[PDB]
RNA sequence: GCUUUACUGCAGGCUGUCGCUGAGGACUCUCACUCCGGGAGGAGGACACCGAUAGCCGGGCA
RNA sequence: ACUCGUACGGUCACUGAAUCCUGCCCAGUGCAGGUAUCUGAACACCUCGUACAAGAGGACGAAGGACCUGUCAACGGCGGG
RNA sequence: AAACAUCUCAGUAUCGGGAGGAACAGAAAACGCAAUGUGAUGUCGUUAGUAACCGCGAGUGAACGCGAUACAGCCCAAACC
């Protein structure tokens, strides 16, 4: 047959690319030698096209002006700190080791110094649970207990823009506008609605997959469609 | 059908009638060193392997007698045409 | 008595034992960080180099080249093929890696001509060979009784036509009798069946 | 809108132009590659054995 | 052209084994190698990646 | 490529606004998990064979299968008496 | 091959790289008319559709030698300096 849409994606052609030339900045934590003698002032709150959430522009002591992944409750004028000795307040960054247990955090690094990988989406947060000299235990937004190096840096508080998901798009046109700001091909044509040549589910008088949807993990690209390695399906049981 | 385990008949070796013992021919084990075995290895590779990609044929509803006739005095055996027989049980 | 050279030779018969073993373990760390073709002031295996024609003289160059290990890196058929011509994974190329190495080296030094080459080991993902190249335009060589032959016009780009020792071996030209019916005088003249 | 006559009216783009190297009007001014001699693509001149019958 | 529990194969995924690969049926270590870090250094570690091969799945493809 | 993205994410599918609802079936097929025992290739190992080698057999046994379990808003099914 | 998968078409078409006036080969770790024999290498005639291969099907297919053409044999590495 013909390659399915999932396969066209990988080629990274314009249709499937993200509007990167329009994206603002990479919100990675600052790199500090040590001492925490790094503080800056929030000079402005901006809209981040890539995340549909707000970001804050900060002017640091040493003259560096950079955008930062802002938690909820940060405003212009406010002073932020980044370092081992940073103060324990919303909007401040410091290694998990310095963070008191039971404190919601965001933009958590996976490997100390990577700039932040976890909990960066609208209104989300990781929950610092356990401390130690060898391992910091964090509860990520998905509910998973993640063991991290206590040297992994993070920002106190939850990500701004929470609740974004609580309101329905209502119109196709609204989805449309959001989609234009992401690396995604939209709208979506169902596999069952295509010709046999275009998808495993295509073909047949009436629409219906002519096979079970739960596909094996070992299936090759082009065939891995539907419910991938489902451990179960439905709502029952 | 029934078959006598031993009986008097012609032994082409002694060249005279003598008692023979009848036995079903047991398959001899292969060595894997015949020419055909070497050709299979040489000609099998990537993709279809011609004759070496074919698999075991079928079965006739009934098979023919497959027996050995052993002379009771010179100890040598001879073979004979077989005849279709659903079953072949020896007597004694 | 034994030449000092024989000791280098003898060391390399078992590159995985003795001091040579520790040298390789050390060196390869540096080699893995070098480029595809690195010129070197002196041969790592002197005995072999001199044996292959090397000389400490102007116009003589040595370069270490690395190549990825394994079989062919081929793309599966996009058009119809019979089972036989659908193979992709176990199909290997007809030129050995040493030959590929000699060619890359010669491309890097367009004006030089490949004289010979030898192996200097490998790790799990690549192989290294050192190649001796000669400057056919330098008088120190145009006047050398043992190397001036490589200055002739018909020796130009010799490596690309399989005129190298590795080239000739790879073309099945070693045997002068049985087995060379389709290799001599050329693979091509014999319909490419060797 | 038909693919024929009505769609021919929209054609006013300049693509292939006289090539600096070979003189043929085959230099694609958008690709900056000559479809006839290969200029802009290769130093060597564009050539193929299929441009003639196999045994000639 | 299309389909599939048609025939025969081919990609691909899983898995064992051999090489890369080191020291003291379960284990410690560091030196290759990998990853994080601007750097110091940190994490991991003879595994993983990669080469070779074996078994299984394999209309994704011929 | 996704991705200047990180689960309030984005990938793969099905249904197709709101409203009231969405029953029974895990035997077969699919997916996933488990698995005492059974089955399960190659290398190495052991026996036989060969002054060697081919080869025959053995022991060990991964995934997989047998077997067990979960799962239908998974393929689908919901009859005759 | 009266289908077709090994095989065939064929190392052909076509593609990448490269030299010359011609290329390439070439002074035996050869041959093995087994010899008290030949003596670098191309090529031509023959050996021969022979040996060999092959769903042992269709088809594929040499060599040594011999008669010719032309003939030509040398240089390093190391030992010792
Ligand atoms: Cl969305
Ligand atoms: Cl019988
Ligand atoms: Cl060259
Ligand atoms: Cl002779
Ligand atoms: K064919
Ligand atoms: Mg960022
Ligand atoms: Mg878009
Ligand atoms: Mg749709
Ligand atoms: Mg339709
Ligand atoms: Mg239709
Ligand atoms: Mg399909
Ligand atoms: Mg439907
Ligand atoms: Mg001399
Ligand atoms: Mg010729
Ligand atoms: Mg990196
Ligand atoms: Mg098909
Ligand atoms: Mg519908
Ligand atoms: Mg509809
Ligand atoms: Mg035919
Ligand atoms: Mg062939
Ligand atoms: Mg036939
Ligand atoms: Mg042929
Ligand atoms: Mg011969
Ligand atoms: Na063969
Ligand atoms: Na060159
Ligand atoms: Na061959
Ligand atoms: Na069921
Ligand atoms: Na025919
Ligand atoms: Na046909
Ligand atoms: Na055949
Ligand atoms: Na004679
Ligand atoms: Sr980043
Ligand atoms: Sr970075
Ligand atoms: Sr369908
Ligand atoms: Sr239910
Ligand atoms: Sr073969
Ligand atoms: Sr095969
Ligand atoms: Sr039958
Ligand atoms: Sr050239
Ligand atoms: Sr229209
Ligand atoms: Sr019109
Ligand atoms: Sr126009
Ligand atoms: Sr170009
Ligand atoms: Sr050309
Ligand atoms: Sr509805
Ligand atoms: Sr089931
Ligand atoms: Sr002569």
């Amino acid at each position: 047959g013909r390659r399915i849409q999932g396969q066209r994606r990988g080629r990274g052609t314009s249709t499937f690319r993200a509007p990167s030339h329009r994206y603002k900045a990479d919100l990675e934590h600052r790199k500090v030698e040590d001492g925490d003698v790094i503080a800056g002032t929030v000079v402005d709150i901006e809209h981040d096209p890539a995340r549909s959430a707000p970001v804050a522009a900060v002017e640091f002591e040493d003259g560096d002006r950079r955008l930062i992944l802002a938690p909820e409750g940060v405003g212009v004028g406010d002073e932020l700190q980044v370092g081992v000795s940073a103060e324990i307040a919303p909007g401040n960054t410091l290694p998990l080791a310095e963070i008191p247990e039971g404190v919601p955090v965001c933009n958590v690094e996976s490997s100390p110094g990577d700039g932040g990988k976890f909990a960066r989406a609208s209104g989300v947060n990781a929950q610092l649970l356990t401390h130690d000299r060898n391992v910091a235990v964090v509860k990520l937004p998905s509910g998973e207990m993640k063991r991290l190096d206590p040297q992994c840096r993070a920002t106190i508080g939850v990500v701004a823009g929470g609740g974004r998901t609580d309101k329905p798009f209502v119109k196709a046109g609204n989805k449309h506008h959001k989609m234009k700001a992401r690396g995604t091909k939209w709208p979506n044509v169902r596999g069952v609605a295509m010709n046999a040549v275009d998808h495993p589910f295509g073909g047949g008088g009436r629409q219906h997959p002519g096979k079970p949807k739960s596909i094996s993990r070992n299936a090759p690209p082009g065939r891995k469609v539907g419910d991938i390695a489902s451990k179960r399906t439905g709502r029952g049981g | 059908m029934q078959m006598p385990r031993r009986f008097n008949t012609y032994c082409p070796h002694c060249n005279e009638h003598q008692e023979h013992e009848v036995e079903k021919v047991r398959s001899g084990r292969q060595t894997g060193m015949k020419w055909i075995d070497r050709q299979r290895e040489r000609n099998s590779g990537i993709g279809n392997d011609g004759k070496f990609s074919k698999v075991p044929g079928g079965d006739k509803p009934t098979k023919k007698t497959d027996l050995k006739y052993r002379c009771g005095e010179c100890g040598k055996a001879h073979l004979r045409e077989g005849w279709r027989a659903g079953r072949l049980e020896f007597q004694e | 008595a034994r030449s000092a050279y024989s000791y280098i030779r003898d060391a390399w018969e078992n590159p995985g034992d003795g001091q040579l073993a520790e040298l390789q373990w050390q060196r390869q760390q540096e080699w893995r960080n070098e480029g595809a073709v690195e010129r070197i002031e002196r041969p790592t295996r002197l005995d072999k180099a001199r044996s292959q024609g090397y000389k400490a003289k102007q116009g003589v160059i040595v370069a270490r080249v690395s190549v990825r290990k394994g079989s062919a890196r081929k793309r599966r058929h996009k058009a119809g093929r019979r089972s036989k011509r659908q193979g992709v994974t176990r199909i290997t190329r007809r030129k050995d890696i040493q030959r590929v190495a000699e060619e890359r080296a010669s491309r890097t030094f367009p004006n030089l001509r490949v004289l010979n080459s030898y192996s200097v080991g490998q790790d799990g993902r690549q192989k290294w060979h050192e190649v001796i190249l000669i400057d056919p335009n330098h008088p120190a060589i145009q006047n050398d009784d043992d190397l001036s032959w490589i200055c002739a016009d018909d020796q130009a780009d010799r490596v690309f036509r399989g005129l190298t020792g590795a080239g000739r071996r790879n073309r099945g030209l070693s045997g002068k009798g049985k087995g060379s019916e389709k290799t001599r005088p050329s693979l091509r003249s014999n319909g490419g069946k060797a | 809108t038909g693919a024929g006559t009505p769609s021919q009216g929209k054609k006013n783009t300049t693509t292939h132009t006289k090539c600096r190297r070979c003189g043929e009007k085959s230099y694609h001014t958008k690709k900056k590659v000559c479809s006839s001699c290969g200029f802009g693509k290769s130093a060597k001149r564009r050539d193929y054995e299929w441009q003639s019958k196999a045994g000639e």
